[PDB]
Parts: C-alpha cells; structure tokens; sequence
C-alpha cells in the first residue's frame, strides 16, 4: 500500500477540532483522530470508505 | 486550554461555540447579528450556540442560531495562516442579556505585556489568564513564520496554552477583543506559545464588511 498510509495521524498546527479518518496499519483499519483544520497530510480522510479505498 | 481553569458560569458572555454536528471551533459575538472567528474554521453550514457553559447539557440559557452568511478575509492564506479571520452573520438577531453579550473591538493595538483572558472548550468553558508577548520573542519561537498580522500570547516556558477546539475563540484584554485563537506547534510546549490573529489590524475591514452586508 502507499507509504503515507503508514504515517501516524497529523493534527497540524491549527486549533480547530475536526474529526477525520486515518489508516492505522498496526490495527489494519481506519480510525478517527482530531485534525486541527490546516496543513493536512495524506493519511487524512473525510470518511471511512475513502480511507479504506485508498489505504485498504 | 492547558493549565487553565474552568470559567465562572456565564462570565464570558461573548463566547460562542460553532457547531456543525459537534463543537469544532469558538467565536466571539461583536454585535447582535455578527460573530467573528478564524478563517480556518470555515464550513458551508454552521450553527452558532450562545449562552453556553456546559456544551453537553441543555442548561436553559442557550440560544441556537444558524449562520446566514460566512465571509472569510479575502487575503486568507491556508498555508501560512496569514489573515486568519472570518465573519459570520446570523440568520436573525440574538437576544442580549447577562448570559449573551457583545465584546468591543479594539480601539488600538495592545502593547506587549498586556494581561488578557483566553477562553474555549478545547464539557465546561475553560479560561486562561496570559499576556501578549513581545513580537521579538514570538518570532524567535517561530523562525520566519510570524507576520505582522499575528501575535503570540502565553508563556515561553509553556504549561498553559489554548489547544484544539479553541480556534476562532477570543483573547480579550482590558475589555477589547485583541486576538483570535489560530495556531501553534503542539499545545503548552516550551518555546512555542500560541499564535493568534491580531484583531487590531482588521477593525476597518470588519466594520466595512458589516456595513455592506
Ligand atoms: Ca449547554
């Protein structure tokens, strides 16, 4: 699978509380984390479906 | 907010919560029909909740109002976070009382050293007393990342800071809104105090925008 799928979730410097999805390779599925609202990395999805499609 | 304290119930009447299903940002009421927040808090649909203390319980003093118009500063930069300010016009005027009140816009830019109050839910509203830091120290903490439209507030030793969930929230000094919670590297980390939008550079844009909408 793509390399960005193995990177830990990135909250970013902004201070909003936006729930996003990321692929947890260690667990083998997509979970949620808190995204700050800016400078998102690639392991950041708006839904579980897109997360699993891209990093599944 | 780290190292802060729970605000006295309704002691920050200008504080609002932005909700699009759940609380995601804060904001400040500047008049009975307008709220100011951070541009990175933009969402196509936003419900403003006023008179809140506990965000998870219906207390009886709350007012729920939908956003009618959302206007981000035309020069907002999603990468540098320069000009991170946004105005929200409410669908209808809110009822002003002891629990729901406006905060004044700055008469001028407050000098470094001025003590301020930062608030947010980053589920009870949290408060933090902290000073505006010298621009020189802000720049030293964030090499080449600070513009004239930003100001650091907090402590260089860390321990106390605003955090995720506080964005768009108020930094009030001597009764005037001087800052908007924007960004920072981590929260309450030494040598990385929170960075805030410097509201005093936008008073005219705010007033002109309100007058045209
Ligand atoms: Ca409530």
């Amino acid at each position: 699978r793509p390399d960005f799928c193995l990177e830990p979730p990135y909250t970013g410097p902004c201070k909003a509380r936006i729930i996003r999805y990321f692929y947890n390779a260690k667990a083998g599925l997509c979970q949620t984390f808190v995204y700050g609202g800016c400078r998102a990395k690639r392991n950041n999805f708006k839904s579980a479906e897109d997360c699993m499609r891209t990093c599944g | 907010i780290v190292g802060g304290y729970t605000c006295q119930e309704n002691s920050v009447p200008y504080q609002v919560s932005l909700n699009s299903g759940y609380h995601f940002c804060g904001g400040s009421l500047i008049n009975d029909q307008w709220v100011v927040s951070a541009a990175h808090c933009y969402k196509s649909r936003i419900q403003v909740r006023l008179g809140e203390h506990n965000i998870n319980v219906l207390e009886g003093n709350e007012q729920f109002v939908n956003a009618a118009k959302i206007i981000k500063h035309p020069n907002f930069d999603r990468k540098t976070l320069n000009n991170d300010i946004m105005l929200i016009k409410l669908s209808s005027p809110v009822k002003l009382n002891a629990r729901v009140a406006t905060v004044a816009l700055p008469s001028s830019c407050a000098p470094a050293g001025t003590q301020c109050l930062i608030s947010g839910w980053g589920d009870l509203l949290q408060c933090l007393d902290a000073p505006l830091l010298p621009q020189a120290d802000c720049e030293a903490s964030y090499p080449g990342k600070i513009t004239d439209n930003m100001v650091c507030v907090g402590f260089l030793e860390g321990g106390k800071d605003s955090c995720q969930g506080d964005s768009g929230g108020p930094v009030v000094c001597n009764g005037e809104l001087q800052g908007i919670v924007s960004w920072g590297y981590g929260c309450a980390l030494p040598d990385n105090p929170g960075v805030y939008t410097k509201v005093c550079n936008y008073v005219d844009w705010i007033q002109d925008t309100i007058a045209a909408n």
